[PDB]
């Protein structure tokens, strides 16, 4: 659970997700296909999204 | 319905504490008497020039002996001319040796007659060295004025200059860490680096207690809006803010409920001077007892609801409850932490060293539950796992006065000081460059 | 009766008392009591305050509750319809003075 820092497409791919909490962000990397689940569903700058890391 | 006001109890009101006199005025001569016995080198005057209360002693001892407001008065029917806290603020003609809202000295007839109060109250019938505090970045004008205030109008061996904050980081026995030092004329925010100031990038914001003072007098001319029989000085505001005022935990849930009416007779704080129950503005000006029959000790009454929570915030929240165009404490303070040093090339590791020590220094610090919002909002910021630790000085309107008087007479402020033939030769804006003072020029 | 006063004031001077060193060769100089504008003129550091760029949470100007929405008449942030009345029936002079206390 957390909010979305920054979007930043690291290669050129995998895109770093810092999510937020209120008690610390934590950055991420993603896989190239969970980036095209996430950029189907609108997420831009600071929504707070749900990620299943295992699903 | 009787019932919201029946059972509920008498008041207990707190008087006004104006910022007065006090009947004292000593001659004090024992401390020559002690300063002439010790060997020298080892010797030497120590004056924080503070902007709420310049301060001044010995190097050798634990608390200052003069603790004095820049406060001047001149006149006459022969001509009075006292200064300090001998003004009784029953005859003003008050002007203040620093610029109201900044801590940089621009009212040089009064600073010379200040210290002019200081030399005497201490004792001075004939050469000791000086170490005095000035503020962060200050302007080469006013450091070119002070040193020849100091050497051409009284003289003097050598003074040398330095940010109080940092003596109360180098009192506190720190190393490396992020000094956030809230005064009366602005709030620094320095980070150090092993014992040595990163003066290229602190940030100070531009609020302050002199703002707290000055804005929660406008909220007290705004709120009683019909006219309020009585003089609303600007100190005794500042005595409200000091003994009335919090930073709250959660804002924005503790804001909005507020001033409702189950338990507003413990929120409001209520201060002397020698129908209604739907309207939520009876309860913001008056509160939940009945309206004011136009009575003695009714009418010269001013009662505290938001003020308490909305004043202290300002520090936090700039832009919106006083329209002061800058940023935050905690936006400052991870603009510091995660996006500046991570990207200065020299040291080593940027959140794990500097978030060691956290710790608050200023006197507009001492509120309720400070330093635990800081403490949030860094952990809201910061990655998770962070060794984050925030704590405080432990006489945090003294120490800056301890930490220049421990300082005085060591190795490095001996390698430091400015001597009256480097006056006379260098020039005026001469800076022997400390890991305390500001940057040579 | 105002005798102690007196010597209340009296004793507290500063002229009262002989300056034992003061030099007197020093003369005091014209221009000075200056402003920041002033001196920054004169060089022309204290420019490292720094603003914000976020989204700021509005509130009230009259009390201080949250508000979410103002007016064309004055431009006021207020609470509810108590606050309103308040605002379109006060007395000229002050409308301003609130957004003055604001910025
Ligand atoms: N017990 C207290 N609770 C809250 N605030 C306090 C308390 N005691 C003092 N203060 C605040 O501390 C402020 C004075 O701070 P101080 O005189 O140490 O600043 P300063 O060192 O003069 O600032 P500068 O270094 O800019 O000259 C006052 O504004 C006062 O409101």
């Amino acid at each position: 659970e957390g909010e979305v820092t920054e979007m930043t497409p690291e290669e050129a791919s995998t895109l770093l997700i810092g999510l937020k909490s209120a008690r610390g962000q934590k950055k991420l990397r993603l896989d190239p296909s969970i980036y095209e689940a996430i950029q189907k569903e609108r997420v831009q700058v600071g929504d707070v999204i749900y990620i299943e890391t295992n699903t | 319905r009787d019932e919201p006001w029946k059972r509920l109890p008498p008041p207990t009101v707190y008087p006004v504490k104006e910022a007065r006199f006090e009947k004292y005025i000593p001659p004090q001569l024992d401390g020559r008497e002690r300063a002439l016995a010790q060997p020298p080198g080892q010797v030497a005057i120590v004056i924080d020039n503070g902007s709420h209360s310049v301060r001044a002693g010995w190097n050798f001892e634990d608390k200052p002996r003069l603790a004095i407001p820049p406060i001047m008065s001149k006149y006459r029917d022969k001509t009075f001319s006292f200064a300090g806290s001998d003004c009784y603020a029953a005859r003003s003609h008050i002007r203040n040796a620093f610029e109201a809202g900044t801590g940089i000295v621009s009212n040089w007839d009064v600073m010379e007659h200040v210290l002019d109060y200081v030399f005497v109250k201490l004792g001075m019938n004939e050469d000791m060295p000086i170490v005095m505090t000035e503020a962060v970045a200050n302007l080469p004008y006013s450091r070119k004025s002070m040193s020849e205030i100091i050497f051409e109008c009284y003289g003097a061996p050598s003074l040398v200059y330095g940010i109080d904050s940092l003596f109360s980081f180098r009192h506190n026995q720190g190393q490396t860490g992020l000094v956030v030092s809230s005064s009366y004329s602005a709030t620094h925010v320095i980070p150090v680096y092993n014992r040595k100031a990163l003066l290229s990038q602190a940030i100070r914001l531009n609020w302050g207690g002199w703002h707290m003072a000055e804005y929660m007098l406008k909220l007290l001319k705004l709120k009683y809006y019909t006219g309020f029989p009585g003089k609303l000085n600007s100190s005794q505001t500042e005595h409200m803010v000091r003994d009335f005022c919090y930073v709250s935990l959660d804002y924005d849930r503790e804001l909005a409920g507020y001033l409702d009416w189950t338990g507003l007779e413990d929120r409001e704080r209520i201060v002397q001077y020698p129908d209604w129950s739907k309207s939520l503005l009876h309860a913001f000006r008056y509160g939940p007892r009945p309206f004011d029959p136009s009575s003695q000790a009714e009418t010269h009454r001013v009662h505290l609801n938001v003020e308490r929570i909305r004043v202290p915030e300002v520090l936090f929240q700039p832009a919106a409850i006083a329209g002061v165009d800058q940023a935050g404490l905690v936006e400052i303070a991870g603009d510091i932490l995660c996006q500046r040093l991570p990207s200065l090339p020299g040291i080593q590791d940027a959140p794990d060293a500097f978030l060691r020590d956290v710790f608050l220094t200023g006197g507009n610090t001492l509120f309720q539950n400070f330093d635990e919002r800081l403490r949030q909002g860094l952990m809201a910021l910061l990655p998770v796992g962070a060794p984050l630790r925030v704590r405080r000085a432990q006489d945090a309107i003294l120490d800056a006065w301890r930490g220049a008087a421990g300082w005085a007479c060591t190795e490095e402020a001996k390698a430091a000081w400015i001597t009256r033939e480097e006056y006379l030769e260098k020039g005026g804006e001469y800076i022997k460059e400390h890991d305390l003072g500001n940057a040579f020029a | 009766a105002q005798a102690a006063h007196q010597a209340l004031v009296e004793q507290l001077d500063l002229h009262s008392i002989h300056k034992t060193f003061r030099n007197p060769n020093w003369r005091p100089n014209q221009r000075r009591n200056k402003t920041i504008k002033a001196i920054l003129g004169e060089s022309q550091t204290n420019i490292e305050s720094a603003p914000s760029l976020a989204p700021m949470k509005h509130y009230c100007d009259v009390t201080g509750l949250p508000a979410p929405y103002l007016d064309p008449k004055t431009r006021l942030r207020y609470h509810n319809k108590e606050i309103f009345a308040m605002i379109r029936n006060l007395p000229q002079g002050m409308g301003e003075q609130f957004l003055e206390a604001r910025g």
